């Protein structure tokens, strides 16, 4: 199913994945190069990486 | 080899005090001679605790008592109940005949008697206690007997690594006459010395590599190199700053602790001033 | 008579009491000697504690007997 | 091992026992005097080492044993540790029939070989129950006071003690009868009821001078964290507090002298030399490491 | 992070600054003849050692003696 704004359940946690990933690789990063990194350039790169954290997960 | 024996940082810390108290007791330095216990699993021995014995003189030869060594066997069954006699342990240096008779009496009481050997005022490095193992021998004629020499291990409880690592790591029990730096100092130079004795033996083996009197090993080569490449750990600015603000910082904490002592010098002095001097 | 009663501490205490005499005789000796109650006192000789019950007619004591004396001791 | 002396060392006289001197001072009794008058308790390493085990080899039940030593001045020495053979649950510990004839028997037989000290306290473990003194240990605490002056009820916990690495012993004695006299509330919640009945003391160990020689090759790995020490790092929250505690120290002494400057002095000498012995330390390793290859 | 992924080195790149931190790196392959190169570093440090350890006496000795 999609999650509201088109995108795939497979999709959205392989993002989440991939970004929990790279928070192991990178002291620190810009929101270009992240969203370069895993496609979904700034619209919503930065709001994932806030949902990440707060909730303790990143 | 032979039987696997398992001692406990806690029969050397009694054969410590043992020797300590009976040398202070009697002035000069002494023999002390006692019993230890543990459990037998097998083919492994384990040695858990000692506890002192009684030994008379006759001209030259030492007897130990049997009746005081039966009421302390009596006695000690009450609290530690898995324990059993194993050995007999003594403070000297080299293998001496006396401990050769005692040994021999005492095999009267168990089949396989241990020999703990302690060395109080040891000259060396090398370890100062050892375990040996004296097995009667199928030599005719005179006994030719020679303790086998065994590698001990050092098995060790929870609590028992607990007080160790807590005693270890003490040091107000001197802190009177010897300067607290020397003590401060010592342990450092004690691992500054190994690791300069480490790092020794593999500069003699790589020079022995680079001789070619020995076998090209690649890979501990590779792995000298890959250690040898990186002498100058962190060597970045940000670390140069950190030092230096630890070190004010430290500057500062004696600064202030300097002058609470030149304070307190001053009161005792205008104190004296102030009756020594002072016209009424 | 000049009966000795040692604490482990190294307290000495002197009593006189007739053996033929009872335990409870000692028991009120070392009461208005010191003054340790009754419930609160065990006694050792020869490595064996003595019971009430048994008078000092046969026993053995002959003279220069050493009673350790101990308190009661509990925990929690 | 070398450049030093190998004699009998100035940590050695702890361990000499002087049969005149403790006569002098059993009949002196300075004790009924000031009571206030004992406040350091100095044990043995092996005294410790065998009363934590003793401890944690009973599990969760809980074991009781005497203590032996002497008493100099304002100190109590405890020298050595023997069990005894009670029977106690979870709670509560008796020593009803077999502890006497025990104690009695240990203490000849070790007369026998040359233990020449008495017995000076007992001790009983609080199988995680903290360390404090209950309305019996209290009781039983008095009781041995009254008569046997020369008295201290040593609590160990062995639960607590294993779970976080750290040994609790805790010494204690008690007042008589009718002897009254952002903070936390500790100060009277970690001990019982009977709060103002009882007395801690502080509590120090100490070591022979063979006992710490044969205690240095007792491992040839801790070089490792001794190298890679991080001091200054690890201990931060206790120099904190204890400036906190020298400030206070120093308000007291100022309120007194408007003898109680000395100890401030030494508090403020022994926090400034850890600091010092920490710096060194970490400039040797800087020395040691960075100074290579540049 | 393809070269950090298969072992070879470890460490974390930063945009910030725009450098990348080793911590540890592999130890490549030497020829016969760079042996005595790294032997003589080795002894360096060595020296190092034991002259820091001549200054440690040094102070101690001094320190008793005040």
């Amino acid at each position: 199913a999609t999650t509201a704004d088109g995108s795939s359940i497979l999709d959205r946690a392989v993002i989440e994945h991939n970004l929990l990933s790279a928070s192991k690789l990178y002291n620190n990063i810009t929101f270009e190069e992240l969203g370069a990194l895993l496609e979904i350039p700034a619209a919503k790169a930065e709001k994932i990486a806030s949902q990440m954290i707060t909730e303790g997960r990143m | 080899g032979s039987v696997s024996v398992a001692l406990h940082p806690l029969v050397i810390l009694n054969i410590s005090d043992h020797w300590i108290r009976m040398r202070s007791q009697e002035g000069r330095p002494v023999q002390v001679i006692g019993a230890l216990i543990g459990k037998q699993e097998g083919r492994n021995i384990e040695v858990m605790n000692s506890f002192e014995l009684l030994s008379h003189t006759v001209e030259e030869k030492i007897i130990i008592d049997k009746e005081y060594y039966y009421t302390k066997e009596e006695q000690f069954k009450q609290v530690f109940k898995e324990l059993e006699f194993l050995g007999w342990y003594t403070t000297g240096g080299p293998p001496d005949p006396s401990d050769i008779h005692v040994h021999k009496q005492v095999c009267e009481i168990i089949e396989s008697p241990l020999f703990l050997k302690l060395n109080p005022m040891t000259k060396h490095t090398d370890l100062p206690v050892s375990v040996f193992e004296s097995v009667i021998d199928i030599i005719n004629g005179e006994a030719t007997m020679l303790f086998a020499e065994l590698t001990y291990t050092l098995a060790t409880e929870e609590a028992e690594r607990i007080g160790v690592d807590h005693v270890a790591r003490m040091t107000a029990t001197g802190s009177g006459e010897n300067s607290t730096v020397a003590e401060h100092l010592i342990a450092q130079h004690s691992a500054i010395k190994m690791l300069h004795s480490r790092v020794k033996l593999i500069l003699e083996y790589v020079k022995a590599s680079e001789a070619g009197e020995v076998p090209f090993n690649h890979e501990i080569l590779r792995e000298a190199y890959a250690l040898c490449h990186c002498l100058p750990v962190l060597s970045t600015d940000k670390f140069k700053t950190d030092f230096y603000d630890q070190c004010n910082d430290v500057g500062l904490m004696a600064y202030l602790g300097t002058i609470t002592k030149t304070c307190n010098t001053m009161n005792q002095f205008v104190n004296k001033f102030n009756v020594l001097y002072d016209r009424q | 008579m000049l009966i000795k009663v040692k604490t482990l501490t190294g307290k000495e205490i002197e009593i006189d009491i007739e053996p033929t005499d009872k335990v409870e005789r000692i028991k009120e000796r070392v009461e208005e000697k010191e003054g340790i109650p009754p419930q609160q006192q065990r006694l050792i000789y020869s490595g064996k504690q003595m019971n009430d019950e048994k008078t000092a007619a046969d026993y053995k004591i002959l003279g220069g007997s050493v009673l350790h004396l101990v308190l009661a001791l509990r925990g929690g | 091992l070398a450049n030093n002396m190998q004699e009998a060392q100035s940590i050695d006289e702890i361990y000499k026992y002087d049969k005149k001197q403790q006569q002098e001072i059993l009949a002196a009794k300075p004790w009924t005097k000031d009571h206030h008058y004992f406040k350091y308790c100095k044990i043995s390493a092996l005294a410790l080492l065998k009363m934590v085990m003793h401890a944690r080899s009973g599990g969760n039940l809980a074991v009781m044993g005497l203590m032996l030593g002497k008493v100099d001045g304002e100190t109590m020495i405890i020298m050595d540790s023997f069990a005894l053979p009670v029977e106690g649950t979870e709670t509560r510990v008796n020593a009803q029939a077999a502890a006497y004839e025990y104690m009695a028997a240990y203490i000849e037989n070790a007369k026998q070989v040359g233990r020449l000290e008495n017995a000076i306290g007992w001790y009983h473990s609080h199988p995680g129950y903290g360390c404090w003194l209950s309305g019996i240990n209290v009781s039983t605490q008095m009781l041995n006071q009254q008569f046997q002056e020369p008295f201290v009820a040593v609590v160990i916990d062995p639960t607590r003690t294993i779970s976080a690495g750290k040994v609790n012993l805790g010494a204690f004695r008690t007042y008589p009868k009718g002897y009254k006299p952002t903070i936390p509330l500790n100060k009277i919640e970690d001990f019982g009821v009977h709060c103002k009945q009882y007395y801690a003391l502080e509590v120090s160990y100490f070591k022979s001078s063979l006992d710490r020689k044969l205690l240095e090759l007792l491992w040839n790995k801790y070089w490792v964290n001794t190298l890679s020490s991080s001091s200054l790092l690890t201990n931060a929250d206790y120099t904190t507090g204890q400036v906190f505690d020298l400030s206070e120290k120093l308000e007291q002494s100022e309120a007194q002298l408007g003898d109680k400057l000395a100890k401030a002095t030494r508090d403020s000498c022994k926090t400034t030399i850890e600091a010092i012995h920490g710096l060194m330390s970490q400039v040797i390793k800087d020395k040691l490491f960075n100074q290579i290859n540049i | 992070i393809e070269a950090v992924y298969t072992d070879i080195i470890q460490g974390k790149l930063d945009q910030r600054n725009q450098l990348l931190e080793v911590d540890f790196c592999i130890g490549r392959d030497i020829r016969k003849k760079d042996i005595n190169n790294i032997v003589k570093t080795l002894h360096e440090w060595c020296d190092g050692c034991e002259a820091v350890l001549l200054g440690i006496e040094q102070q101690v000795l001094r320190a008793n003696q005040y």
